[PDB]
RNA sequence: GCGCUGCUGCAGUUGAAACGCCCGUAGUUGGCCCCCCGCCGCCACGAGGAAACGGGAGCGCUCCAGGCAGGCCCGUUGGAC
RNA sequence: GAAGGCCGGGGGCUAGAAGGCGAUCAGACACCACCGUAUUCCCGGCCGUAAACGGUGCCGCCCCGCGGCCGGCGCGCGCGUCCCGCCGGCCGCCCAGGGAAACCGGGAGGCUCCGGGCUCUGGGGGGAGUAUGGCCGCAAGGCUGAAACUUGAAGGCAUUG
């Protein structure tokens, strides 16, 4: 269920925002076109989306098997903050080939759950995935390649807000579902920290 | 001195928590640690051979650099078969990293009746086909009896997995003895992966690994 | 499931079967993955460590449209519909 | 132009099916696809069909479940005797044990099976496993 | 083999074209492959044109240019440098 | 052997090989539709028509290649099909 | 039915087979420079060949995704030669799939799990598109088309030097 201040938060945040191009499987979740041609997203889809990904992440026991994976400077920091609080693993900048495939790396890790914010910008941890039975979810923008991704969720992913807001709402609800916190009083922590400061 | 698994699987088939290899392959767990078989094919069960050793030369600036390409394939007589290949600057490496690779990689072998049923299975559950390079393999069921109509090659391969009648074919150029007998072995490979009306039956999935 | 003249399977294990395209997941399919959802009490907010289990193959997922396809079985599964 | 109406039918059958699709449409619709349809239906390969009036070569749509492995015709119908089907079994069929061929009989289209144990022969239309 | 998909000229949805003359060597050519360049320069070099306009009377006058169409054949361009031998990747680059 | 004569069952962008293109007779191939009548093809059965060879029931030429025999209380002994 | 070529009439500027001449060279009757006949142009008629190439026969079905251009039509609005579509055509990249690979993917896919319909061609390399016959043509030549004998390789795609 969507609430007033969740909607007023992703417009203000401008996350409802796409791109020119579009993408056959991603018209499902378009509503509308601008003048310009920027595309419109579905704020009940994009919420669905969420909350589906948050109950996939809860059903493994341990966090310290789920990877976080993003090359985009704006990314860091919200990735940082979502593992941080969700005590997951990160690898932030460049992702080493052979990181899933060769033992002999000095960061090898045999995830069972991968996490990423654009597959064009991570697409070559997509493969090693691939390779080893590993499934995946990406954040996707109006025209992405859904090729090895399971889970896609409809949002924009260039913005330094949309970035962090996402992760903020995905590391809310997955901590609600685990019962730490309840839905109805507000969480202490605000969105400001995991979008990235300039300076 | 003694062997320290290196992976999640490796830790845990040193620990007695998995008890059969049908429980790795069913979900299409890779295998990456020689013991991870061994400890599972303790006795002499499985039997090694060497079917072909070929010399490959390098040309360069002052004379050409020689190695060898080996071919081993590995089972059990028991639905069991692996083919691996290596190459190294001596005879004797090159073997044992073709050994390795061929007991890496394995595959189960399904084998079924022809016509009547009564025992143990004793040929292949079906017509299965095989493709690499130009080389296209058929084996056809054969009645109980009738023993391995194929080439020396590709009858050392069936009399490994453990088939004892079927009917071989064979098309392209079949001299080349690696590409044969990578096209026998995808065949045996792809047994396990044909629906049948027998597998029709609709199983509800288990939570547990 | 494939029996003998006296009933008794004779077959070494029954592979899985893709949820979506009822097919066979062979021994060697490295890009097949299961994957779990989680039911969740009357009082939401918490899990009752109930899971219902997927299973998909490499072929739909290498095509893509996993995504629709899990969509309409949680629907058929769940309340989502 | 077009000639055999079934061998496309079937084509587009397994077309669909390869990439696991849901429903087919089969254009020119005749009673043949449909006794075809009906045994595929009634040994269990391709669960429920429709079919569309139009006045003109009516549609039909089918739906999938994922167990059909490959469907064929044989355009130049031959003659089958009694007493020779066991040498297109072994020709066409993976195995002996599943599979079936259809013919046409003078008492209907029917399964080679049961042509078997009428001990009687006839016309080769096709075939799936 | 062969080893470009246009065949080494842009001939679309016909069967024959009228021809030119190298501006080189006077070699026979299609017109669909002749390499062709446009330039736009000054019937002045810039070293002198401010000297001319120094000397010129008239008053608000402009250095008038020259537009010329140049026409080169295959083995020409490739000695004069107008193009280049590329590797087999790079051959499908289509950006100056 | 040879799926190197390919009906089952070859090949025809680069290895040998798609007529420069169009019209066109002979020839070959031709969407869907009427439940019951006639004809043609088709399937099954049957009659009629030499054996020998081939298959095949039975028989211990000491076995075998073979042949149609043998003991006794024999289908009317048998040589069936 | 390109170009060249031929027959009979017109026309005569450029270029330019043949021919001549100056250079270069050991030689140069070739490449470079200069002059120049037939031809190049029109009318009437023969010839009937080309890497006449997309080196891919014609009809018909299904088929990932993105994009550009041409012609026609319809929808929507804030009326722009805007954007959303349909049919037909010309192209580019490309997941599967295929292939010896280069590569194709509007097929060279749906094919040893090898059957939609029709026509033509090929069976190791030379001898040889030759000899002898036949038809056509003014001719040049075109269509059709062997044998004896000889030979162990000839070829395709790709890798390292
Ligand atoms: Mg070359
Ligand atoms: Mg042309
Ligand atoms: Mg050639
Ligand atoms: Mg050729
Ligand atoms: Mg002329
Ligand atoms: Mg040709
Ligand atoms: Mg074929
Ligand atoms: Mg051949
Ligand atoms: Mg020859
Ligand atoms: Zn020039």
């Amino acid at each position: 269920q969507l609430k007033e201040a969740d909607v007023k938060k992703m417009l203000v945040a401008t996350t409802h925002l796409g791109v020119r191009n579009i993408d056959r499987r991603m018209q499902f979740y378009i509503f509308d076109r601008q003048k310009d041609g920027t595309f419109v997203f579905n704020l009940q889809k994009v919420w669905a989306k969420i909350v589906f990904a948050a109950r996939i992440l809860v059903t493994i026991d341990d966090p310290a098997e789920i990877a976080v994976v993003a090359n985009r400077p704006d990314a860091q920091r919200a990735i940082l903050k979502f593992c941080k609080y969700t005590h997951a693993t990160a690898f932030p900048g460049r992702f080493i080939p052979g990181n899933f495939t060769n033992r002999m790396n000095p960061n090898y890790c045999e995830p069972r759950l991968l996490l990423v914010n654009d597959p064009v910008v991570d697409r070559q941890a997509i493969l090693e995935a691939s390779y080893v039975n590993i499934p995946t979810i990406s954040l996707c923008n109006s025209d992405a390649n859904l090729k090895f991704i399971d889970v896609a969720i409809p949002c924009n992913n260039k913005t330094p807000m949309s970035i962090g807001l996402i992760y903020w709402l995905l590391a809310r609800e997955v901590l609600r579902l685990k019962g730490s916190i309840s839905r109805t009083e507000e969480w202490d922590v605000k969105p400001d920290l995991f979008v990235a400061l300039p300076e | 001195e003694e062997w320290h698994p290196s992976t999640k699987l490796g830790r845990l088939v040193k620990a007695g928590k998995i008890e059969s290899l049908y429980d790795i392959f069913k979900y299409s767990l890779p295998i990456k640690e020689t013991e991870i078989i061994d400890y599972f094919f303790p006795k002499s069960e499985l039997a090694e051979e060497v079917c072909n050793i070929m010399s490959v030369q390098k040309q360069t600036t002052a004379g050409q650099r020689t190695r060898f390409r080996a071919h081993v394939i590995v089972g059990n007589r028991d639905g069991f078969i692996g083919y691996g290949a290596g190459v190294s600057k001596e005879v004797a490496n090159a073997i044992k990293k073709a050994a390795k690779n061929a007991r890496l990689n394995i595959v189960p072998v399904r084998r079924g009746f022809w016509g009547g049923k009564l025992g143990d299975p004793h040929t292949v559950s079906s017509k299965l086909s095989g493709k690499c390079g130009s080389v296209r393999v058929r084996l056809i069921p054969a009645p109980r009896g009738a023993g391995i109509v194929a080439s020396p090659t590709v009858a050392k391969v069936l009399e490994f997995a453990g088939v004892s009648d079927v009917f071989t074919r064979q098309s392209g150029h079949s001299r080349t003895l690696m590409n044969s007998v990578g096209a026998v072995y995808n065949a045996l490979k792809s047994s396990y992966s044909i629906l049948t009306p027998d597998l029709w039956k609709k199983e509800q999935l288990d939570h547990v690994q | 499931g494939m029996k003998n003249s006296s009933g008794v399977v004779v077959d070494a294990y029954i592979p899985r079967k893709c949820s979506a395209t009822n097919r066979l997941i062979g021994p060697k399919d490295h890009a097949a993955v299961q994957l779990s959802v989680a039911r969740v009490n009357d009082k939401g907010k918490m899990i009752e460590n109930n899971y219902v289990t997927f299973a998909f193959c490499g072929a739909i997922r290498s095509r893509g449209g996993v995504d629709s396809a899990f969509m309409l079985l949680a629907q058929e599964h769940g309340l989502m519909e | 132009v077009r000639i055999n109406v079934l061998r496309d039918a079937l084509k587009s059958i397994c077309n669909a099916q390869r990439i696991g699709k849901k429903q087919v449409i089969v254009r020119p619709s005749s009673k043949v696809i449909i006794e075809f349809l009906q045994l595929m239906q009634k040994n269990g390969y391709i669960s429920d069909f429709a079919v569309v009036d139009n006045h003109r070569s009516n549609r039909i749509v089918v739906n999938l479940i994922g167990r059909l492995n490959k469907a064929g015709v044989i355009s130049p119908r031959f003659d089958i005797p009694a007493n020779d089907i066991e040498k297109w079994v072994v020709n066409l069929l993976p195995s002996r044990l599943f599979g079936h061929i259809i013919l046409t009989t003078s008492q209907g289209i029917m399964d080679h099976i049961e042509a078997q144990h009428r001990q009687i022969g006839g016309k080769v239309i096709g075939y799936f496993y | 083999p062969v080893k470009r998909r246009n065949n080494g000229r842009s001939k679309y949805n016909c069967g024959h074209t009228n021809i030119v003359r190298c501006q080189n060597c006077h070699r026979c050519v299609p017109k669909d492959k002749v390499i062709k360049r446009f330039t736009i320069r000054n019937i002045v070099d810039n070293t002198i044109a401010d000297d001319v306009l120094n000397a010129c009377v008239i008053q608000g006058f402009a250095i008038p240019k020259l537009y010329n169409k140049v026409q080169y054949c295959v083995s020409c361009s490739i000695h004069n440098h107008i193009v280049r031998v590329r590797s087999r990747e790079d051959r499908k680059i289509r950006t100056p």
